[PDB]
């Protein structure tokens, strides 16, 4: 049982997104986004519309940015939901699972209740978002988050003192951080292995730097450091979703470009430029100006990013996509010399890997 | 004679619950449903390679500590003599004994597993 | 002592559904005891009740009735057998039955 | 929240946290299913002089 | 609630309470209302097989008093 | 007769311990198998409808193909289904395992895996809600409710 | 009439396992913030019928590469083991009075092994001989104590008599002279077992099943209940160890009582040991019995030695 | 701006040491998580009962589709083909002609729900509000081509649940 | 030795109450009063037959009664 060689044969979940993309439009592949890192809907499309908006020389309007973080945070939570909980499950815990789902279904509810579906969402737009938010949502999220903080400490109560979990976690999966910067690890595989470096302070984005929060540092590149950063996390983002609830601002919720974002349907039935520009947006799309750029996030897996090259056209030349997991799943390989199936367990379950971002 | 009963009725009703479980559902039978399960995939070889034991010191010293509860064991027994001194004496020193060989087999890294 | 009170609250959920007999139709069909405000009935037999001391997802429910459109729904019940106009109210798409 | 004191106190004794100031059941507080109409407010383009598309 | 695990544990608690509540009748059944006769040493079994030879009937449970000498 | 009434009742109580005795398998595919696990959540609660997950395929009834299957888990699929025994049930769940989905013109998708296995439920979303899934699952019991195996086999 | 008495014995404890299953589900759903079956009968009462009634309709499948002759006798063996360790059980007489019926528990559950083992082996997979080879991983060090801790705690018993175990506990439980053995004796039943956090043989996401990976519906409920069969008796064996009952000689039905609630709370205990841990690594497990729970049992041996020649309170063996 | 998870060196006094080996031989944390596991034992369950009981949904929700009509009879689908062209899946069909009253109307509209995606760009790029995608999602078939809706099931779909589709528009488009 | 007393149960407290459990052991019983109670209550145990002896004539301690004042007693067992 002590692994010499592993090798990951991926490719099962390929299912050739990224040359779909080049075949449809800009909001015609924005849906596929939602469906690579499948726990991770809005951050992907983040990514994405900072990705356009970053070619297109616009930007979104305030609301639609505190939005886009608190969803952002909301869909960390749902991440880091599912990595702990799908970890404690691979290792044989599968109490805190069903105790964390429920939490996760009812931010489903929010997603439910803000975009109409409860996971693929194409609701993060290339110019801000597609559609206000519902009144009393709001008071919700807080009602939510004001309990969420329990949940965590129960979650933490049964895993992180108990020495089963210790035992699993602590020796398993050490990183060096030289080797973690030349795999090309990001996020949390940074971090559990003491590297301070997180893209939302280093290279910051919407309104990220107007928030207040703290990244969790690691210290010994373990599974049991990545398992403190994913709680640490799930705390740091209660507090800026806090932050985001106390600070919002009013206003629109697209560009008031309306040769970018579609006007609204009780002025495009009445004015005729409004008319032409939603037809021509739904149907041809917006042109977006030729050029390539890599615009990187800090997806609740690591850096994810959208290197894409638009051709002048209405649809993308090509959009390649960095998922945190396929360097996470390289460095696997490395990660499994010196230990066993029972472990290799564990360290499928550290990297955080959902393999529809890792398979395109 | 009525542990031989015992036995026979539970053997008896332990094939009993084999034989209606065979011969009562009904049998589709074909050359991919009976193949080895690998998880999708075709089995790399097969499992009848050898399986390399990594435990294999304490695989051996569980064979030289399962002898020492074939000595202690007439333990309550041996309390009911008149030579209570000895016996006492004998008893502590089989204990002793084996965790004398317990700990040279910690000290030796031998509970430790290879590779 | 409140646990007399407990099997007051169940002999009364016992009473409240017409009985013994209705007290059985209602466990062997629902898998469900609880006593509610008959908020409605649409055309076919559907009882749509509330509870507003349940926990948000158990506060309204439908006991389904046992015969649409010819089909001996009794034991049969189906999701689907909602009406359009109790749709919103049952999936908490409104407060307005 | 029609845990009986008892079970209740028992079960604040087995957490060893106060649960009923935190319960994740929802209840009456949380927001209307029916919303009354809202008045979303327009951008800053949505103007009749100054408004020209080139600046 | 949680007390609908009860009536299972119940069912489960009858089906702990028959076995062994039965074995009790049935050594009192077979062996005359009383215990079983429990033979661990074999001078037990010498007075359990006296018992048998003393019954007259060729049943150990079978007992024979100051009745039975003059 | 009474033998027609035998078979029935007998029908009756095999349809019954193979509807809420449903053991499905462990196997997801892409977001779809996010929902599955919604639908094993507890609001949902899969377990309390005899729905209870087994590991292995040679230990569980129902394959739930919940999300895209590519070219190359095909045979995967394939070789999984097969070794199921009988009766073996298929719930398809999303639309990349109903009909190839949003990746349906894809090089490497299998457009819909009634194309590699027999399926007896479509369940249709993007994803489908674990409530529709749920009710997916209801409808499979519904189906082998009214199964009628002894029936015909006392008639034929 | 002893005929019956084996099959009052040996059916109740077939249905309790079978309502054990319902009880499992239900304890380990509400447990988990969720419900439990509650839809098949009134509150779940029906669903082990079901569950049982399925598996033996379902396609029995012997694989090909099984040696067929070990295949079909693993689960004989398994649930023929399953169901003899209930015989000198004292409740508060047993089916069968054994002037050495401990050694007959401890001999019973050496052979136990060979079930799980002769599976694991005989069905030609992969996971299934990783889950034989890690049984063995596993009784080599659950058997290296659990013979010493039974040694210990019947040197203040007298003999290796289990109706004697009810005598000696009617002043004191015998969990209070002896609550290190006691709660040593535990995690050596749940590991005996395969019962979470020692689960490691069929182990749901190292393996797939495991052992009995390759066993469908038929064949695969004589392990499901013999495993559940063996739980049941070493709760009832650990109840008569540990926790033992006041014994009217007029009134059986009392003891019954008592040590039947008992048994059912240290069932219920191994259900929400189970619903609470993570898994070991099974190294973690031989580095678990061998370095921390054989040198304190070894200590606590020659405690429960020289303790009774110390008190002059050595127990008689009459 | 950062903190470290897993730095604290455990206290080495003998109070400190005595209480980490009475946590090491009598298993303090061990107890705390079946406390814990007890206390989630306790409470009420979250199982809503379905199929009575339904899972809480908004007016934004994306169910099946459904063809509208005027309130004059008159369907609103006027064959401009602007759901067509912005479907990512490419699920829906449209072959249009003027029908006897000079009416531009559509003759084929298919949606293959099968392909569909669900995100409502459909009804959000319809200009008539005449696809939607209403609040049904109970629409699980046995047969795979009874998920391929022509234009007669969309516009049953429309006369079943416009009732509903109706009423979650009106609540719904002052946010559109 | 103190200061590595408390470095080792700080390290490894199993194995300071092996040796702990395992020295009362050994040294324990031969601190003990109620020792010689044990070997007296083993050796007073009448597993076989007291078998008797031919009255030659010269023996007053030998009983002719087991009620008799003479002989061995077990009155120190009674009240201990
Ligand atoms: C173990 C011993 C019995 C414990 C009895 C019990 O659980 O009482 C619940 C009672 C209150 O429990 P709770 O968790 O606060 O739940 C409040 C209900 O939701 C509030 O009650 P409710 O509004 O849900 O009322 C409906 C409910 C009311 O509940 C009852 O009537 C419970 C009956 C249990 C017997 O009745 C039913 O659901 C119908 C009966 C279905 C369960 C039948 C169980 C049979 C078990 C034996 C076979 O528990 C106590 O008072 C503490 C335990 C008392 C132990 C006494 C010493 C032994
Ligand atoms: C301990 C718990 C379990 C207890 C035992 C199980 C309880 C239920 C016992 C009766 C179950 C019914 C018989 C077995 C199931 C047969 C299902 C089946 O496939 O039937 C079609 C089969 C075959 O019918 P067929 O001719 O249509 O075959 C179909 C297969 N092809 C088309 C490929 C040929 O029917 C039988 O084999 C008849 C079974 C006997 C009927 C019952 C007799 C009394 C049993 C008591
Ligand atoms: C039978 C009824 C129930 C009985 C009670 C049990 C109920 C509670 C069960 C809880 C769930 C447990 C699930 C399995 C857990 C498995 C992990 C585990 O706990 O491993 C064991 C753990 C292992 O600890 P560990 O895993 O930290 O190992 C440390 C290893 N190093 C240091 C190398 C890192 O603890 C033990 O081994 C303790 C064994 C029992 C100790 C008993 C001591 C008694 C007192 C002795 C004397 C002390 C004073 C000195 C002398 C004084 C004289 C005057
Ligand atoms: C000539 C005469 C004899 C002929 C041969 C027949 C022998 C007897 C066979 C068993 C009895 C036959 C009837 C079986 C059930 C038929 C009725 C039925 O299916 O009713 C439906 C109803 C459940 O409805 P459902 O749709 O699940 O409810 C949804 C919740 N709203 O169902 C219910 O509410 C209850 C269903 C009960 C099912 C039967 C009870 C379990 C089986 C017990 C006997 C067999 C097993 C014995 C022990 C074996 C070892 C464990
Ligand atoms: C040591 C103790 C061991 C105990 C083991 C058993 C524990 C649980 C006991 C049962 C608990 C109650 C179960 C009730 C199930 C539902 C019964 C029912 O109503 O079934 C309805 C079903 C269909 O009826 P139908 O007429 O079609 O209805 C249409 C109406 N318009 O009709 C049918 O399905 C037909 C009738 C079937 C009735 C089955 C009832 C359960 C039988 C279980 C077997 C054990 C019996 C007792 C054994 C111990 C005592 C001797
Ligand atoms: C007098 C009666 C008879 C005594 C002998 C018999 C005892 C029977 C009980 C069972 C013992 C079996 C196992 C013994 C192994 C001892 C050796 C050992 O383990 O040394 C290593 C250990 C440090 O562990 P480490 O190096 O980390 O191990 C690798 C895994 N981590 O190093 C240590 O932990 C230090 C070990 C030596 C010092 C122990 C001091 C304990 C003092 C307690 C009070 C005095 C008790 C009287 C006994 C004398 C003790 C010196
Ligand atoms: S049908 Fe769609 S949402 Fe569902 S698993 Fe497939 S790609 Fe994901
Ligand atoms: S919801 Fe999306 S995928 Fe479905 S028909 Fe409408 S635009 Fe196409
Ligand atoms: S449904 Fe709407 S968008 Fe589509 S062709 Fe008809 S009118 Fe145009």
């Amino acid at each position: 049982e002590m692994v010499r060689k592993c090798d990951p044969h991926i490719g099962l979940l390929h299912r050739g997104t990224e040359k779909l993309i080049e075949y449809k439009t800009y909001l015609q592949a924005l849906p596929y986004f939602d469906r690579l890192d499948y726990v991770s809907m809005m951050c992907n499309e983040q990514a994405y519309s900072l990705a356009v908006e970053k070619l297109l020389n616009i930007q979104p309007p305030p609301r639609a940015q505190w939005i886009r973080v608190l969803f952002g945070e909301i869909t960390r939570l749902l991440n880091h939901i599912m990595a702990v909980t799908t970890h404690a499950l691979d290792i044989g815990a599968m109490t805190p699972f069903f105790w964390m789902f429920e939490e996760r279904e009812k931010m489903f509810e929010f997603y439910e209740r803000v975009s109409g579906a409860r996971m693929h969402a194409a609701y993060v737009r290339p110019g801000g978002v597609h559609q206000d938010l519902p009144l009393g949502l709001m008071d919700d999220i807080y009602e939510f988050s004001k309990n969420f903080s329990l949940r965590i400490d129960e979650l933490e109560e049964m895993l992180t003192n108990n020495r089963i979990w210790r035992n699993r976690t602590v020796d398993i999966g050490v990183v060096t951080a030289e080797d973690a910067l030349n795999y090309g690890f990001s996020g949390v595989m940074l971090r559990g292995s003491g590297i301070q470096w997180d893209l939302r302070k280093t290279q910051p984005y919407d309104v990220y730097d107007q928030v207040e929060f703290d990244v969790p540092i690691g210290s010994r590149g373990d599974c049991y450091d990545r398992y403190l950063c994913r709680v640490e996390e799930m705390r740091q983002s209660i507090r800026i979703i806090s932050q985001c609830l106390n600070k919002m601002p009013p206003g629109e919720i697209k560009v008031d470009d309306a040769k970018v974002s579609p006007p609204k349907r009780a002025e495009m039935k009445t004015s005729m430029e409004s008319l032409i520009h939603h037809f021509k947006l739904y149907t041809e799309g917006y042109q977006v100006p030729p050029g390539a750029t890599y615009t990187a996030i800090e997806a609740p897996k690591g850096e994810f990013g959208v290197y894409l090259v638009s051709d002048g056209s209405s649809r993308p030349y090509r959009c390649k996509i960095k998922a945190p997991g396929f360097a996470h799943l390289a460095g696997l390989d490395k990660m499994s010399k010196g230990h066993m199936l029972a472990d290799v367990v564990a360290i499928i379950g550290t990297q955080d890997i959902v393999f529809g971002e890792v398979d395109r | 004679m009525n542990l031989m009963i015992t036995l026979l009725t539970n053997f008896t009703l332990a094939t009993l619950l084999v034989t209606i479980a065979f011969w009562l559902p009904q049998l589709n039978v074909y050359s991919e449903k009976t193949s080895p399960y690998e998880c999708g995939f075709d089995p790399m070889g097969s499992a009848r390679l050898p399986f390399s034991m990594k435990f294999f010191l304490v695989a051996i010293t569980f064979l030289l500590f399962d002898l020492e509860i074939a000595l202690l064991l007439p333990l309550p027994w041996a309390s009911q003599t008149t030579n209570l001194n000895t016996m006492l004496t004998m008893a502590l020193l089989l204990i002793f004994l084996l965790a004398v060989s317990l700990a040279y087999e910690w000290t030796q890294k031998g509970l430790e597993w290879t590779e | 002592m409140e646990l007399l009170q407990v099997l007051k609250r169940g002999l009364q959920q016992v009473s409240g559904h017409g009985g013994l007999r209705g007290y059985l139709r209602v466990l062997f069909r629902a898998n469900d005891v609880r006593v509610g405000t008959l908020v409605g009935e649409d055309k076919y037999g559907n009882k749509y009740y509330e509870d507003n001391k349940q926990f948000f997802g158990r506060h309204r429910w439908v006991i389904y009735t046992t015969e649409m459109n010819g089909k001996n729904t009794f034991w049969d019940v189906d999701g689907s057998m909602v009406p359009p106009e109790w749709h919103r109210w049952l999936h908490c798409m409104t407060d307005d039955p | 929240a029609s845990a009986t004191r008892l079970i209740q106190g028992l079960r604040n004794w087995a957490s060893g946290r106060d649960l009923q100031a935190k319960l994740q059941l929802r209840y009456q507080e949380i927001s209307k299913r029916t919303q009354p109409p809202p008045k979303l407010p327009v951008g800053p383009s949505h103007r009749l002089s100054n408004n020209y598309y080139c600046a | 609630m949680w007390f609908e695990v009860l009536p299972g544990i119940a069912v489960m608690g009858v089906c702990l309470f028959i076995p062994g509540m039965a074995t009790a009748r049935i050594h009192r059944f077979s062996n005359g209302g009383r215990e079983k006769r429990v033979a661990h040493y074999s001078y037990q079994w010498y007075l359990m097989e006296r018992d048998r030879r003393v019954s007259g009937v060729n049943r150990y449970y079978v007992s024979k008093g100051l009745e039975n000498i003059d | 007769s009474r033998g027609e009434y035998v078979v029935a009742k007998l029908d009756d109580l095999i349809n019954w311990a193979r509807r809420s005795s449903l053991w499905p398998m462990t196997f997801g595919l892409a977001c779809c198998a996010v929902e599955m696990m919604h639908m094993a959540a507890p609001r949902y609660d899969m377990d309390r409808f005899g729905v209870v997950f087994r590991a292995s395929p040679r230990q569980s009834d129902v394959m739930i193909v919940a999300g895209t299957l590519t070219n190359k888990m095909a045979p995967a699929l394939r070789k999984v289904y097969d070794q199921m025994p009988e009766p073996r049930y298929v719930v398809s769940m999303g639309s990349c395992a109903n009909g190839g989905g949003y990746y349906h013109y894809s090089y490497s998708v299998v457009r819909g895996c009634d194309r590699i296995v027999p399926v007896d439920i479509y369940v249709p979303g993007c994803p489908p809600t674990a409530e529709a899934l749920l009710y997916g699952i209801l409808q499979l019991q519904k189906k082998i409710k009214r199964e009628k195996r002894l029936r015909i086999w006392y008639r034929r | 009439m002893f005929m019956i008495n084996v099959l009052t014995l040996i059916i109740p404890i077939l249905l309790a396992v079978a309502f054990l299953t319902l009880v499992e589900r239900k304890v380990l759903g509400y447990m988990q913030f969720r419900k439990g079956p509650n839809v098949v009968g009134p509150y779940g009462l029906l669903q082990p019928i079901a569950d049982a009634i399925k598996l033996f309709i379902k396609e029995p499948l012997r694989p090909a590469t099984s040696s067929i002759s070990m295949f079909i006798l693993a689960p004989i063996l398994a649930l023929t083991l399953a169901l003899t360790m209930w015989i000198p059980l004292p409740m508060p007489y047993p089916l069968i009075n054994m002037n050495l019926g401990v050694l007959f528990m401890l001999a019973m559950s050496s052979l136990a092994v060979y079930s799980i083992l002769w599976s694991g082996w005989a069905s030609n997979s992969k996971y299934a001989l990783i889950g034989a080879l890690r049984a063995v991983a596993q009784t080599i060090s659950y058997e290296v104590t659990l013979a010493i801790i039974l040694l210990s705690v019947l040197l203040m018993n007298g003999s290796f008599t289990l109706s004697t175990l009810i005598i000696t506990q009617e002043q004191v439980w015998l969990i209070f002279p002896a609550w290190p053995l006691a709660m040593m004796w535990f995690i050596s039943t749940l590991a005996e077992t395969n019962r979470a956090p020692f689960d490691l043989t069929e182990g749901e996401s190292e393996l797939v099943s495991g052992f009995n990976v390759e066993y469908a519906a038929g064949p695969f409920a004589l392990f499901f209940m013999a495993e559940y069969a063996n739980i049941i008796m070493m709760n009832i064996f650990t109840t008569t160890l540990f926790l033992g009952a006041f014994h009217n000689p007029y009134m059986p039905e009392l003891y019954t009582i008592n040590f039947t609630i008992k048994s059912l709370l240290l069932s219920i205990t191994f259900l929400w040991i189970r619903a609470s841990y993570p898994r070991f690594r099974y190294d973690q497990l031989m580095h678990l019995l061998w370095k921390n729970f054989l040198p304190l049992t070894l200590a606590l041996c020659m405690w429960h030695v020289s303790l009774p020649i110390l008190l002059s309170s050595i127990p008689p063996q009459t | 701006t950062y903190k470290y998870v897993n730095l604290r060196e455990p206290s080495m006094d003998m109070k400190s040491v005595t209480d980490r080996a009475a946590q090491t031989l009598l298993w303090t944390e061990l107890i705390r998580g079946l406390g814990m596991t007890l206390s989630y034992l306790f409470r009420e369950p979250a199982t809503i009962n379905y199929p009575f009981e339904k899972g809480p949904l908004s007016p934004r929700f994306r169910g099946e589709h459904a063809l509208r009509r005027y309130p004059s009879g008159e369907e609103r689908c006027i064959a401009c083909k602007l759901c067509e062209a912005v479907c990512p899946a490419q699920a829906i069909t449209i072959e249009a002609e003027p029908r006897a009253d000079g009416s531009r109307r559509t003759t084929r509209y298919d949606i293959d729900m099968t392909k569909c995606i669900y995100c409502g760009f459909c009804q959000e790029a319809c200009p008539v509000d005449a696809i939607v995608e209403g609040p049904n999602f109970e629409f699980s078939t046995e047969t795979h081509e009874e998920l391929l809706y022509n234009k007669e099931k969309l516009l049953n779909n429309g006369d079943k649940w416009e009732a509903e589709i109706a009423a979650n528009i009106q609540a719904d488009y002052l946010y559109r | 030795v103190a200061a590595f007393l408390k470095n080792v149960w700080a390290k490894e407290p199993v194995l300071v109450a092996s040796f702990a459990i395992a020295g009362l052991a050994v040294i324990l019983p031969t601190l003990s009063p109620y020792t010689k109670y044990s070997l007296m209550i083993n050796r007073a145990t009448p597993y076989n037959y007291p078998v008797p002896l031919r009255d030659d004539g010269n023996m007053p301690d030998v009983p002719s009664h087991p009620q008799d004042p003479q002989g061995p007693s077990l009155e120190w067992l009674k009240r201990l």
